[PDB]
Formats: structure tokens, C-alpha cells, sequence
């Protein structure tokens, strides 16, 4: 029983988008299916809601502008959002809810929105290397993107233990900034290759930068 | 409309103890129509109780829930350090139903020293003309810590910024970041960076330095 959602993105102020969450394992017609989002801040906002029978209801705060549907065939729910404002820049989430049979048990994975009218700007990545205890530090500075968020991992995924990967700060400049850092056995660094992955979808940016000891 | 006003904003408990969540409605909306969630950071929200106390498939029994009427409360028995979230309740006696605003549960730990690195700018970044110094302090406890930069030896105001992680899901600590950016014209002028850190858990001060080249 799952629950993929697609469609999110950058979109202009005044602009539309729509999001699609196609369900696995359960029937999106015969179950409350609702929208869910969550941006900075606000906590948990249900912004909408579809019957089994198809009634739908809306939150005050995008009521006129967002309209939810389903398509049986392809058992999917979409959420058609227009007139879009930075207020919804949130991450958006499908859930089916069984209301006093069982409350919202499952959700989908999140999809992001961004509403904004700034330029997109793919991140410059720097090796963070000791200049060289028993234990290194090494990183990727990732800098100046724009929106948020990048995706940071370290040898494609396999290295996580020890990873921390620092809120972004927003520059005077506008664009974002962050490091992302992990600890290893200094033993370790003539042994093997350490690399950080940074992914900014709406650039569709992939950097793939090794972090050598100097 | 229904309005959910969760208490505390956040609570700060040690591993092993209970965390005591209320969350109240602003009139009755009866027992089956309260429901609490856990969100841990990153994760998309988890049922945890509908009903205000049935728990759902595969939820353990160190989260229970009770209450009825308007006045609900949650408990999280045998706190760990991966019981770091935000928990929300939820009504669905309106459509759509609403959310309370969420209360933080932290996880308390005694205090822990930060490891300390500091990192030269790349060859790559210099050459297109700016430098970023990092130093990272990893792995502390409480989140208060002082950074000071000094270059040759001279204190740095007005070029450096912080960010710092919320308490590690595994050990309840902290990490900070701090870059100190310059020109560099600015960094070739001067030789020793350093990056000098105070914190509870430090006996005095740590430094840690490097040349320039």
C-alpha cells in the first residue's frame, strides 16, 4: 500500500501547477483522499479533502484556487493548483484518511512546491579538505543556489554514518549556502575515495566532487 | 472552526522518562475524532492513535493516549534519543479536519565537548577569486558555543555565519558550521587562520589553525 506522488517544482507567483499521487494497494475512489502540506514553520496544514462519493472541501486558506480530483482509471488524485502565492511554497503530501474508522495512515513521500519569482541558480561545490586525534573531518561547501532544497550524500548513498549536512543560510545576495560534513578514521584516508553528491532538481543539476586530503 | 492548541511548544526530557503531550480543542469533539501523529525530521508524518487511543497497526505501547470531550493528552513512555519529532494531534470531526500546532519532544543529554576542525578554502574556489574558511565543531551538547576567527593572530568581525543541526536522532547532540568568507586579495595578505571555540563541556578554549599554501 503506497502512496508516489509527482508534479512538484519552481512555479512563478500567479502561476499553476498541478500534483499527481498515484495510489498502489488501495482504491482511490472508495476512500477519503486528502492533501496535506507543510512549509516553513506552519506545521501540518490539511488543505483539502475528497469523499469516497467525490464531495470534496478546502481549506479557507486556498479555497477558489486549488481543486482536488482523481482519475479512477489510472487510480491516481491530483491536486490542481492556481494562482499559486509564496504563502503555498510547502512541502505537499497525499494522504487517504479514514477518519473515526482509523485516521490518516498512510502518506504519501512529499512532493516540493516553490513559488517564487527569483532566478534558479545550480550550486558551486568545494571540497571542505584538512590542510594535514584519530578521526577526520571532511566536506562539501555547496553555494550561492537558488531555491532550496539540494540533496546532499556521500559515496552515492553507502556513507552515512557520521554525515551532518547544515541548514542553508539565505545570503544577502538572495541565494542559498550550506556545508554538508562526515567524520572518518583519519587511518582511513590513504585507503579510499571520498565523494559528495549534491543534486538540485530545479537546475536538474547531478555534481559528483571528490574531497582529496591536500 | 475547530481550533487545536497543543502543549507544551517543546519539551526537553532525559532518555528512560515519560513525555506527558496535551492537545485541546477549542469546543467537544469527542474521542473518535482525535488522532496524534509523530514527525520525525525529514519523514513524512506516522499515525501513532486514532480514537484518542487506539493505537495503530504495528505501534508500540510506549505511545498511549487518552482523554475525552475537548481535552486529549498523549504519553511517550521510555523516551530514547530516535523519539526526537514533532507529534501532532489532528481533528477530523470538521472537513477537511485541522491540526494543533505540534509540540517538540527533545531528547536531554549531559554535556559533550565539540570536536573542532578547520578547513582552507579550495585551490578551485581561490582561483575564481573568493575564500571560504569553514570550521566545523561536531558532535556538542548543550547548543551554546562561542567561535571566534582570527587571522594573524588579529579578531575577525562582520565576514563570518553560522548554521547549526538540529539534535542528532542517534546521541541528542548538535553540530556547527561557521564561514568566515574573504576576498582573495584579502586572504593572500595573511597567513594563519584560525578558528577558537569555547563551549561548556571544554576545559579552556580549543584552537585549531592552518597556513595559507
Amino acid at each position: 500500500v503506497q502512496l508516489v506522488e509527482s508534479g512538484g517544482g519552481l512555479i512563478q507567483p500567479g502561476g499553476s501547477l498541478r500534483l499527481s499521487c498515484a495510489a498502489s494497494g488501495i482504491t482511490v475512489s472508495s476512500n477519503y483522499m486528502s492533501w496535506v502540506r507543510q512549509a516553513p514553520g506552519k506545521g501540518l496544514e490539511w488543505v483539502s479533502v475528497m469523499y469516497a462519493g467525490g464531495s470534496t472541501f478546502y481549506a479557507d486558506s486556498v479555497k477558489g484556487r486549488f481543486t482536488i480530483s482523481r482519475d479512477d482509471s489510472k487510480n491516481t488524485l491530483f491536486l490542481q493548483m492556481n494562482s499559486l502565492r509564496a504563502e503555498d511554497t510547502a512541502i505537499y503530501y497525499c494522504a487517504r484518511d479514514l477518519y473515526s474508522s482509523g485516521g490518516t495512515d498512510i502518506w504519501g513521500q512529499g512532493t516540493m512546491v516553490t513559488v517564487s519569482s527569483a532566478s534558479t541558480k545550480g550550486p558551486s561545490v568545494f571540497p571542505l579538505a584538512p590542510s594535514s586525534g584519530g578521526t577526520a573531518a571532511l566536506g562539501c561547501l555547496v553555494k550561492d543556489y537558488f531555491p532550496e532544497p539540494v540533496t546532499v550524500s556521500w559515496n552515492s548513498g553507502a556513507l552515512t554514518s557520521g554525515v551532518h549536512t547544515f541548514p542553508a543560510v539565505l545570503q544577502s545576495s538572495g541565494l542559498y549556502s550550506l556545508s554538508s560534513v562526515v567524520t572518518v578514521p583519519s587511518s582511513s584516508l590513504g585507503t579510499q575515495t571520498y565523494i559528495c553528491n549534491v543534486n538540485h532538481k530545479p537546475s536538474n543539476t547531478k555534481v559528483d566532487k571528490r574531497v582529496e586530503p591536500k | 472552526e475547530i481550533v487545536l492548541t497543543q502543549s507544551p511548544g517543546t519539551l526537553s526530557l532525559s532518555p528512560g522518562e515519560r513525555a506527558t503531550l496535551s492537545c485541546r480543542a477549542s469546543q467537544s469533539i469527542g474521542s473518535s475524532y482525535l488522532a496524534w501523529y509523530q514527525q520525525k525530521p525529514g519523514l513524512a508524518p506516522r499515525l501513532l492513535i486514532y480514537g484518542a487511543s487506539r493505537r495503530a497497526t504495528g505501534i508500540p505501547d510506549k505511545f498511549s493516549g487518552s482523554g475525552s470531550g475537548a481535552d486529549f493528552t498523549l504519553t511517550i513512555s521510555r523516551l530514547e534519543p530516535e523519539d526526537f519529532a514533532v507529534y501532532y494531534c489532528q481533528q477530523y470531526g470538521s472537513s477537511p479536519g485541522t491540526f494543533g500546532q505540534g509540540t517538540k519532544v527533545e531528547i536531554k543529554r549531559t554535556v559533550a565537548a565539540p570536536s573542532v576542525f578547520i578547513f582552507p578554502p579550495s585551490d578551485e574556489q581561490l582561483k575564481s577569486g573568493t575564500a571560504s574558511v569553514v570550521c566545523l565543531l561536531n558532535n556538542f551538547y548543550p547548543r551554546e558555543a562561542k567561535v571566534q576567527w582570527k587571522v594573524d593572530n588579529a579578531l575577525q568581525s562582520g565576514n563570518s555565519q553560522e548554521s547549526v543541526t538540529e539534535q542528532d536522532s542517534k546521541d541528542s547532540t548538535y553540530s556547527l558550521s561557521s564561514t568566515l568568507t574573504l576576498s582573495k586579495a584579502d586572504y593572500e595578505k595573511h597567513k594563519v587562520y584560525a578558528c577558537e571555540v569555547t563551549h561548556q563541556g571544554l576545559s579552556s578554549p580549543v584552537t585549531k589553525s592552518f597556513n595559507r599554501g
